[PDB]
Order: structure tokens, then sequence, then C-alpha cells
RNA sequence: UAUGCCAGCUGGUGGAUUGCUCGGCUCAGGCGCUGAUGAAGGACGUGCCAAGCUGCGAUAAGCUGUGGGGAGCCGCACGGAGGCGAAGAACCACAGAUUUCCGAAUGAGAAUCUCUAACAAUUGCUUCGCGCAAUGAGGAACCCCGAGAACUGAAACAUCUCAGUAUCGGGAGGAACAGAAAACGCAACGUGAUGUCGUUAGUAACCGCGAGUGAACGCGAUACAGCCCAAACCGAAGCCCUCACGGGCAAUGUGGUGUCAGGGCUACCUCUCAUCAGCCGACCGUCUUCACGAAGUCUCUUGGAAUAGAGCGUGAUACAGGGUGACAACCCCGUACUGAAGACCAGUACGCUGUGCGGUAGUGCCAGAGUAGCGGGGGUUGGAUAUCCCUCGCGAAUAACGCAGGCAUCGACUGCGAAGGCUAAACACAACCUGAGACCGAUAGUGAACAAGUAGUGUGAACGAACGCUGCAAAGUACCCUCAGAAGGGAGGCGAAAUAGAGCAUGAAAUCAGUUGGCGAUCGAGCGACAGGGCAUACAAGGUCCCUUGACGAAUGA
RNA sequence: UGUAUGGCAAGUCUAACCGGAGUAUCCGGGGAGGCACAGGGAAACCGACAUGGCCGCAGGGCUUGCCCGAGGGCCGCCGU
């Protein structure tokens, strides 16, 4: 649908498996060349570099990925609460870039390398 | 007020001649054209044949239509002619636009107004 | 008159006779009438629910309690136009005919007149198009219909000194008002119309502001968007010929 | 600006006293109410008049005046050119869905014509014959008797 | 100066306004039945903690399989504890398991429980045994068959009209109904089943001949399709149940033949590719879903944040739409192109098997009765003598006869065979799926953007609201003081901003507190307009104004 | 039923619908049918001035008052 209300609606109500595409980030130049893909679903093992927020320029390992809220926790990308406890400042994966992947999963590595499919 | 830019210009030109040159018909025709379309002339050939004479331009402050027979070798000047009117007129004479008549005869001389 | 054909490199390659239609006296009022018709005819019927505000057994108490004779239900006024939650006195109606008729002869004349407005460089520039050229419309060979890449059509246009019009239409405007909430957030200038003969140029269609069409069915709108005559167009040798009997 | 467009602020919208534009009383009744009483003026009088013959017993003739034929003789080059000769049945539009073709005699006949039709008026003949012409009645035209 | 008036300022109150849209409204395409194999609906349950909603059903936010999917997950709902998932969970598609009680509700009774084997009730078949079956109830409207108002209009009113409308009873389907001429009647040397659309036409016709009411034949289109009995002549050659055995039906006729291109019978010519039964069984298209899918996240400046400005660069069969800390073709989802699946079209079309089309001559063998038709009384219709129907009475012929062609009878002419039956497609609606919009934008639009048919009212039928917005990120305010205090307050911390601090964007008016200017306790009331004085006034967006004298100098005029 | 504007003109317009396509727009096709092209008469039935006279506005002409004079006005005559 070209209608905005329907667009937003389908994104906010997409089922869990369809929410994977809502946590995808662009790949670095070397990775794009190595896997023939422009982007990939950020995983909790991948290393990422912040390209946009107040944390732009920072590098870190992805500590968490929430499909429900479609955001990720990157290491050291935090906010200091009033009590002093540092807590994660969620990031939209579109403001982030993948520099290193976590290929421990046979299935993930397979999808990344296959030409007919994407990950 | 008219909406056709052409008719609008034709009237402006009819006036410019009536004023500049000595033509009194062009201003007379301009005044009729400025009037409501329903009052404009819808003249068939049978009327031109009845009241027109050679060497006297027929001036129609409106449109000429194709009903009837025209035998006289006359020059008809009008805002417009139906496809058939123009065709029938040229077989025995000459159908001319008002815009042409104003240029050829800005003094508006030797001309008969027909409606 | 005569129109100069151009090869896919931007160089002259002979010339043909510009058809008589391009000599049709420009009639912006008729063109505007035609475009108003086309635009109105694609408008959808709408109207509020015929029973909105009428779903209540509300009744007026009449005289006696120092209150206006307004129908009420459970203490709250209802139904009537002046009451909150009441019906709309004269709302939009689905039954309404939102279409406009146009005599074929009148519309066919508007097409020809619009076509003719294309052959006037001053009109085209007046309409707003950006280009450095004298001869217009821009006539090109039939091999144009075999182009596949958009990037290639760009080069040909830069060679024809007509690409500036695309840089003009390369600016999306974010409209003022709630149209945005209905999917009408953006709009952009109308640039070049590409008229072909066999099929609409898939290669030129994505160009900013461009519109592709075919000789047999090119209409008043693509010829004069918004009813404004004189659009920067580019015909095809065969399109140019086929358009003559329209 | 239209008349309607200038109404906001007028209160009465041209109706005069606000006691005017109420129901059908302001019209003197609904539709043609009172056509023989208070609004009898400019109404056709009450009553029955005449009779109608059944639709399928009624004949409808396709007619043309000599003037129409005579004015198009040259333009009718697709037809016979004798010493002209024209079968009216092939000239009149809507001749099929009509019981017969009749030539009426209005206008002048400035040519020698040989017309063939189902019927002719006294005037049609006089005009055609008096101009060195002739009138040929069709086989269907052999009704006159 | 008290009480107080006018205007403003600071802060409230209030929630208008502006911006925003998870909801509506409307149009369009597709698709369309469910139920005794117990539906739809309802009740009550079901979670670690669980009130609402959603889901589910004692296997209770779930169990199994296959496929997809993928490193996460444990609904709405961001908690605490804990758990699940590479033994591939979540999540999605298809299929299956489970599936309490009431409910058509069916063993009997009952306000969702109870009492002692149940198709209750009505039917068909029948081994005459509930053994095998059927019906019931639901569904947004649409459809078909029945019952059938009144306000109203007629400027009153009765016929007429509103209207065969509202409403009521009964019933089917995915569509219904209709339908292969006892037709039409541009009267013909003509048309050729039926719906529907455009037109014919506000024509004909009706009507206190008032107001009003109102077709059809035909024509142009859409879609096209044509058949089966009864009987003649045959006469058990037949059908149903059962694996079989065997049983049931059937001479009151199962089955063959046959159906106006009449047929049968007798005698003949030739032939079939009609029809009917049955087998096989789509392409394409359409709707929906899915796979794949190009190109910048480069420099400087501003900013809390670049999607901004300037500069440089790229894709495009893709410059639709959305998301992302501000305006994004190139950051993310998508979009073009190409491809796949399901559904519908459709068990249809094409193909095939079987059967056999047809013609001549003779033959008064057959061809639907309370019928055709007439009369009495009503309703209905445009139907007028000439609509369709109901009711009461009467009542025919037999194809060599009969009916129709808008009054009756007789004759001619033309058409056509009633009183048996079936029938695809083209059309209605909108539950359901998807798409769309010069529609509305939170007092609007649905009653319902929120707990919405919710809260709440009524014995009941029924009636029925209001409530949208912190922030880029919860960073949702640690510590300290005060206090009866998890309140509130002070100080303090976060953030671009807390006058963004929780019904937390903006924050109008009415109006309230404090306060500034003017007036003010000897004085008069449409609150002002126009003149002219006092007092008051940061900048900006206005820059003029005063007096001597002089020039000009209308009417008037010492 | 008027009016203003616009198209075409003794004609004019398509309706349902069909094809195309960029697929509600739009291009092409469709004239069925409507209105106009003759009227009068209940009906049967019959069927008309493409101009014969005079006046004359605007306009044109001439040797400057005299001519030609569309439209208009008054009559004739024509159909029923
Ligand atoms: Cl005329
Ligand atoms: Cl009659
Ligand atoms: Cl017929
Ligand atoms: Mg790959
Ligand atoms: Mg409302
Ligand atoms: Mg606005
Ligand atoms: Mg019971
Ligand atoms: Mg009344
Ligand atoms: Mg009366
Ligand atoms: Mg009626
Ligand atoms: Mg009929
Ligand atoms: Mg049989
Ligand atoms: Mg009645
Ligand atoms: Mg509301
Ligand atoms: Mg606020
Ligand atoms: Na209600
Ligand atoms: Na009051
Ligand atoms: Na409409
Ligand atoms: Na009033
Ligand atoms: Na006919
Ligand atoms: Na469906
Ligand atoms: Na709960
Ligand atoms: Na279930
Ligand atoms: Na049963
Ligand atoms: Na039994
Ligand atoms: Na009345
Ligand atoms: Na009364
Ligand atoms: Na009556
Ligand atoms: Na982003
Ligand atoms: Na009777
Ligand atoms: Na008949
Ligand atoms: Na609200
Ligand atoms: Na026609
Ligand atoms: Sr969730
Ligand atoms: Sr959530
Ligand atoms: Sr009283
Ligand atoms: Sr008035
Ligand atoms: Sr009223
Ligand atoms: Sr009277
Ligand atoms: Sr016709
Ligand atoms: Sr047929
Ligand atoms: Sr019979
Ligand atoms: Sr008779
Ligand atoms: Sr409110
Ligand atoms: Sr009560
Ligand atoms: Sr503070
Ligand atoms: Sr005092
Ligand atoms: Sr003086
Ligand atoms: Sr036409
Ligand atoms: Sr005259």
């Amino acid at each position: 649908s070209k209608q905005p209300d329907k667009q937003r609606k389908s994104q906010r109500r997409a089922p869990l498996h369809e929410r994977h595409k809502q946590v995808r980030a662009t790949l670095s130049a070397d990775l794009r060349e190595e896997y023939g893909q422009r982007n990939v679903r950020v995983n909790a093992g991948d290393t990422v570099e912040v390209l946009r927020g107040d944390f732009a320029g920072e590098e870190g390992e992805v500590i968490n990925v929430d499909l429900d809220k479609a955001v990720i926790h990157v290491e050291d990308v935090t906010l200091e609460k009033t009590d002093g406890e540092e807590v994660p400042r969620p990031l939209d994966t579109s403001n982030v870039r993948v520099t290193d992947l976590d290929l421990e999963d046979e299935k993930r590595e397979a999808r990344l390398e296959s030409e007919d499919d994407s990950a | 007020s008219k909406t056709n830019p052409r008719l609008s210009s034709l009237i402006a030109d009819l006036k410019s001649a009536a004023r500049s040159s000595g033509g009194a018909v062009w201003g007379d025709v301009a005044e009729r054209l400025e009037k409501p379309r329903r009052t404009h002339a819808e003249v068939n050939l049978g009327r031109i044949e009845r009241y027109a004479q050679e060497d006297e331009t027929v001036v129609v402050p409106g449109k000429v239509l194709g009903s009837g027979v025209l035998q006289k070798d006359v020059t008809v000047a009008a805002v417009d002619f139906s496809g058939t009117a123009e065709t029938k007129i040229d077989q025995v004479g000459e159908a001319v636009s008002l815009e042409q008549a104003i240029e050829n005869n800005p003094e508006g001389s030797h001309v008969r107004v027909i409606r | 008159m005569q129109a100069t054909i151009y090869d896919l490199d931007g160089n002259t390659d002979g010339e043909v006779d510009l058809p008589d239609v391009f000599e049709t006296p420009v009639r912006s009022d008729l063109i505007g009438k035609a475009v108003r018709a086309a635009q109105a005819n694609r408008k959808q019927d709408y109207g509020s629910d015929e029973y909105a505000g009428l779903r209540t057994p509300a009744e007026s108490f009449g005289s006696g309690r120092g209150q206006a004779h307004v129908p009420k239900q459970d203490g709250r006024a209802r139904r009537v136009p002046q009451a909150v939650k009441g019906r709309s006195a004269h709302p939009p109606k689905t039954e309404k005919d939102r279409s406009l008729d146009l005599n074929d002869k009148e519309r066919q004349l508007a097409v020809r007149s619009a076509l003719a407005a294309t052959a006037d460089a001053d009109l085209v520039a007046d309409r707003g198009h950006e280009f450095d050229r004298d001869e217009v419309p821009v006539v090109v060979s039939d091999d144009f219909e075999d182009l596949v890449k958009t990037q290639e059509v760009v080069s040909l246009l830069e060679a024809l000194d007509v690409h500036a019009d695309i840089d003009r239409a390369d600016e999306t405007k974010i409209k003022a008002g709630q149209g945005s909430a209905r999917g009408r957030k953006y709009r952009r200038p109308a640039s070049i119309l590409f008229v072909t003969s066999d099929e609409p140029s898939t290669a030129a269609r994505n160009l900013a502001g461009a519109d592709v069409a075919t000789a047999s069915e090119v209409n008043t709108e693509d010829l004069a968007p918004g009813g404004a005559p004189g659009r920067l167009t580019v015909f095809t040798e065969s399109a140019l010929a086929e358009v003559a009997e329209r | 600006t239209s008349k309607k467009k200038r109404q906001r602020g007028s209160r009465t919208h041209g109706g005069g006293s606000h006691k005017n534009r109420r129901g059908a009383g302001h019209r003197g009744g609904r539709g043609d109410a009172g056509r023989d009483k208070h609004e009898f003026h400019n109404h056709e009088p009450l009553g029955k008049s005449g009779f109608k013959r059944p639709q399928k017993v009624q004949e409808e003739a396709a007619t043309i005046d000599v003037r129409e034929i005579d004015e198009n003789v040259t333009l009718l080059a697709a037809d016979d050119v004798a010493e002209f000769r024209v079968d009216v049945r092939d000239v009149v539009e809507e001749a099929d869905d009509a019981d017969y073709v009749k030539v009426l005699g209005a206008g002048q006949v400035r040519h020698e014509l040989t017309l063939i039709a189902d019927d002719f008026s006294e005037g049609a003949r006089e005009k055609v014959e008096g101009a060195g012409g002739s009138v040929e009645l069709t086989d269907l035209g052999e009704e006159r008797q």
C-alpha cells in the first residue's frame, strides 16, 4: 500500500519472524565484497560502528537485539541513570554499520555465502 | 466576458482599425462580438446569395453556415465558417477571415454587413 | 515546416516535415477545459454515513422545563445538526455526480492545440521548462525505443541540451496541509514528456518529473500538465508521424 | 462571485420575512395543488379531448421537400445523371423505419428532375412538372385509388 | 486611601488552537455458506505472580507433523522470580490432536445445573432393530414465497397517494429467481429460451380524467444452450441394499422406445458424429501471498540529533509509500524487472468412449381436465371491454383438435401447442480478503482512534457516554535537609528543553492569585464614536511634531 | 425553463457496451436512441415564402443632399 497509515501499521504489527528485517544494518565495504550483500540482520555477536547518534563514531560488540522494539544494545553505548548505574541507550540498526560478523551458526554462515539467498 | 483568447484578440484588432483608420464597420462588428454569443450571427448561404453583390465584401459579425446555394462571385468575411460553408463559398467566390479583411481593408470601405 | 531528427549521439541525422497539427492555434482555454475534465473524472465518490447521528430514539420534551425543544436521550442532546454528535445537515453525498462531460470534437481540438503548443520554444520556456535550444519539439530516431538504461537516456538528453529540465524536476516539495496524512506528502515539477510509438520508454520513465507516452494515446494532460500548454517534449521519428492524424 | 456565495450574513437569503420559507404552504400546496382553484392561472383547462388510434394501426411517413433535393443535385453525384433522376427512397434518412416516403413541395425546383417516391403532394408535382420534370410513383405508391 | 473600575505583567485554571494519526467514512476488485462429525452465540474455567483484553479448553496464551523462518523467545504489557531455544525455540503456512457446561440442543428436567441409557420430535428406507438416513439452528445484506399499515400527498377528504413501502410469517443459495413459446404481432417473404444494462418513454395505458400513477413489442449491448418425462409401441428385459450370501422394490409397470427438426406402428433409402450417459481434464487470466532486487550513510558549517545549507559522488525497467534523533531514489523496509505458490475461473473448455442424426410412403395409434372457457364476488395491475391472481358456481374438444394475434361472435389469414420436468453463463449483496481517496482529523469522523456496545440507566423490551500526544534516549529524578510522612516542600541530578516530571507537545478565551500603570471614598447609569487635555511608555516593526517669520492664499471678509 | 461561456452546425450528442492502454484517468470504436431539420387536424387525411411590395436603424456608396439598405417594422401570399 502507498497509504502511510497502512505502511506504519504493517511495520508496527508485523509478526516476530517478519521483525527480523527491522533490525538489519548495512555491511562494511570489505564484508559487502566478501558476501555480496549490502546489509545483514545484526546479531548479538556482531561488532558494529555507530554512524549517526550522539555516539556516532563509536565501535562495540552488540550485547542485545530486541525484535519487539526493533532496537539493539551495543557495548559502552550507555546512559548514566541518576543512581549512577550505566544503562544501555538503544540504537536503531539503520544508524549503525556492521564491521565484524559472528559466524558460529552454521545456518547463518550458509545464508551469507549462498548467492541465491540473503541474511 | 469572453474566454476564447482568439476572439478576444480579433475584437481588439477590429477596434484598433476602427480608431486608427477610417473604418466604422470594424468598430460596429467589434461591438456585436462583445455582445452575448446568442446574439451573434448564424448565417446560411441562401442569405448571402440574396443580398450580396459583386465587388462588395460581405461582412458577417458571426459565423457562416452551409445551408442553401451560393452562385455570386463574392468575398465573404466572417469570424468563422462551417466546413461546408467555406467549401461552398470558395467554389464560386472567396471565404475570408475577419482578421484578413481588417488588414486588406482597414478603412472598411465597400462592404455590406450581413446577418 | 521541418523538424530535425537526432541520432542517439546527439548529432543531426536528416529531417522530416513537422506535421500540420503543430500549426494548430494554441487554445489554452480549451486545453484547460480538457485537463479539468480528465482530472475530475478520476475523482472518487465519497460521503458520510447516511445514518450518522440518526441512531438514537432521542426526543424533545417540548415546553415546560425551561429548555430548548432539542431532542435528548439520557440527558444529552442528539440527532439535530446543532447538537454535538448530531447529523450533518448537508454533508458530502455519494450520489453526487463528480464527473465532467466534454464533446469529443472539443476534446480532440484540445489535444491538437496542446500538441501544437509543443512546437513553440517561447511557450515551452514560458511554461517553466529549463533548456538551451531553438528547435522544439525535440525529434529523435526510432532506435530510441531500444534503449534500456536510464543512464543512457540521460547522456542523450545532456547531448541535446535538454537535461537541465530534469535538474529542475529533481526537487521534491513537501506539501503544506493534511494531504500528507492521506499519502500526498510530496509533489514535484513536471519535466519532459517522451512520446514513442510502440511502447512507452521504460528507460526514460524514472527520470525526475518525466512522463512517457505513446503517439496513439498521448493526451491533453501529458501534453499540457495542469492545463498549462507548451511542455518540453521529445517525439520519436515514428511518433511524430503517427501524431499527425490525431 | 455568485449569488449563493454572497448570502452569508443576509439572514434570510433573499426570502424576505423569515416567516416565508417554511413548508409547502409557501408554495400553495405540493406539486400541481390548486391548479383549478387558487393557482388556476396559466394552466391548461380541465377535461378530456378526442381519442387516440392504436399505435400499431398508425402510419408514419418519411418526408422531404423538393427544396432539399433540388439544393443538393450537384452534391448528389453518387446518383443518376440523365438529361437528373433520383429515387427519393435512397435520399431520405430514416426511410426504413417508416411506412413510406413522401415528397412535399416547399421551395423552388431550379432543375429538371425525375423523382421516384411512394407519394407526392399536389404542390410537389406542379413544381416538378412545371420545371420540365416528371414524377414516377413507386409500385408501393400504387395506393392512390 | 479602604471596598473597587479599566488595561497589562508574572503564575495559575481551562483545554481552544496549530501540528500529528493506531480510528472512521466512501468507492473498487476478489471471494462467499456454516450446523446433530453438535454450529453461530453464551457461561465457566485456563498464566509463577493475573484484574481487564486476546488466546486457548482439564493436553486450557497451549500439544503433534511437514514446509518456511532464524538467534532469539516466554501475547496486549518495558515487572520480579524463573524458564525455553543449535535436540534449531520464537514466529508464519498447511494439515492433525485436544476441545469443559449451556446453546437447534435431541433421554428427562433446570436462570449454564441435575436426574436414571437415550437421533427428543417429525419423516424416508427398512434386516421393522433408531439398523441406515433426512429435517431443526446460524449468517452483513442480497434472493424467493406468503401477510400487509399509517403518518403523508391530494394544500380538507373517502377512490387515489404514501406503497405492495415499514413491519410481520415461511424458506434457499453463493448467488437466488427465470428459462427453451398454446411467444412476438416494427403484420411480415419478419423475429426466435431467460435474466440484466442502455433506450423505446414519462410514450401507450390508469385516474374525484384531480393530484398523481405508468408498461411493453422493438432496438443497441452483456452472456449465450439446450434438453428430460407422460403416452403410443415393447412388457420384467429393471432398480436399491449387501464383499458375498441373501434381502427390498416393481404388472397399480421397474426398464426399452419417445418428446413438433411430432413421435409410435408397417414398408422402405441412407446414414450416424445430433443428442444423451460417462471418462479424461487444462492453458490463460484474476485475486492474494512469497522469493530476489541497484546506488553515499563522504567533506565543512549549524544542531541535542543531519534527512538541513554549501561542496563532492552514485543508482535508476527502481524519483510509489513508510521507517530512521529535522526536508532521504542511493541509512533500513520496500519500489521496477524476473520468478514461485495458493485460491477462484473449473471438474468448465478441448480431447475420448458409447449411443446413433436424418429422409419417403402409408397409418383419424399416442400427445398432461374441474383444465380451456363462462358466470357471481374480491384483490392487484399501466392493463384500459384489452393485467395478473384468489374465492364460489358452472364447464369443452381431442391434432380431421386446440390456444393466441389488446371488445364479443362467425369466417379467412399469421403464429403457436396449455393444463408434466430440468437447465450453464451474463445481473444482486458485502460477511470475508486486498486495494484506493480534491472524504473527516479526536465536540470531527462510526455510538466506539481509549475498558466500546465498555462504564452506566431501566423489571424488561431497550437505552448508552467521556477519555488520543513525556523524551533522541527513561537518562522516569541518586544523595541531603524538612515533615506524622513512599505525601508535599527546599536544595540537587538528567536532558536541547522539566514552564518536556507522568491526563507530562502546543497551551487561546471565560476566569483566579499576586503585582504595574491610569482613575478613586461629593457623586450618575448602553459602557462609546469624533475633538481636545492629564498622567504612563526599553529596543524592534511608525517618524514625525511645536513656535518666530516668510511665500501661496478658495468661499468669506473687517 | 432562462442565462453566460465554449465546440460543432442543417445538423448535433452519443447510451449501455467493445478494443487498447500508461488499466476507475485516458486513446480509439459504438449513432441504439434523443433533440433539431414542417406543420395543421380529435381523426381520417392533407401538406408550406432558398422573397412579391412599402418603411427604415446600423453599416456601405456618391459628384454630400441622393443611392444601396442585412437585422427590424408594416403588408402581401403560402400549408392545414
Ligand atoms: Cl440564415
Ligand atoms: Cl392517433
Ligand atoms: Cl420482431
Ligand atoms: Mg548471500
Ligand atoms: Mg458526528
Ligand atoms: Mg493548516
Ligand atoms: Mg435437556
Ligand atoms: Mg391531505
Ligand atoms: Mg382537489
Ligand atoms: Mg402504483
Ligand atoms: Mg407487447
Ligand atoms: Mg428414456
Ligand atoms: Mg391499488
Ligand atoms: Mg467521537
Ligand atoms: Mg504539556
Ligand atoms: Na444507537
Ligand atoms: Na437554558
Ligand atoms: Na456518484
Ligand atoms: Na426564512
Ligand atoms: Na426497425
Ligand atoms: Na469470501
Ligand atoms: Na489477566
Ligand atoms: Na477448537
Ligand atoms: Na439426526
Ligand atoms: Na428404526
Ligand atoms: Na394539505
Ligand atoms: Na385533516
Ligand atoms: Na382515482
Ligand atoms: Na537512519
Ligand atoms: Na372469477
Ligand atoms: Na399470438
Ligand atoms: Na478527544
Ligand atoms: Na441515429
Ligand atoms: Sr511482541
Ligand atoms: Sr510490546
Ligand atoms: Sr403549555
Ligand atoms: Sr428571492
Ligand atoms: Sr419540517
Ligand atoms: Sr374553479
Ligand atoms: Sr436510426
Ligand atoms: Sr441464444
Ligand atoms: Sr401436450
Ligand atoms: Sr377483433
Ligand atoms: Sr473533548
Ligand atoms: Sr421504567
Ligand atoms: Sr529543582
Ligand atoms: Sr475625596
Ligand atoms: Sr486674496
Ligand atoms: Sr460524435
Ligand atoms: Sr423582412
